[PDB]
């Protein structure tokens, strides 16, 4: 009841899953060498070739 | 028209521009666009031209 942080294993498992998912969803904001990180913009800007 | 070493710069803002007349006119020897498709110009909105 009083002492906290006695459940480190379950807590850190949850933290690991959440962190992996967050970095996966954050990876969507990278140019990867292209001109923009959003697909609709480059679709609407230039020629399909 | 000014010299190449003293190229004349003009700023265009707060206007409604029709780029089609530029593509329609045949008076231009070279009409080369790099970041955008020439036919999509009327479909976009910019600032500080």
């Amino acid at each position: 009841s009083s002492t906290a942080s006695a459940l480190g294993k379950l807590q850190d498992v949850v933290n690991q899953n959440a962190q992996a998912l967050n970095t996966l969803v954050k990876q969507l904001s990278s140019n990867f060498g292209a001109i923009s990180s959003v697909l609709n913009d480059i679709l609407s800007r230039l020629d399909p070739p | 028209f000014a010299s190449v070493y003293a190229w004349n710069r003009k700023r265009i803002s707060n206007c409604v521009a029709d780029y089609s007349v530029l593509y329609n006119s045949a008076s231009f020897s070279t009409f080369k666009c790099y970041g955008v498709s020439p036919t999509k110009l009327n479909d976009l909105c910019f600032t500080n031209v």
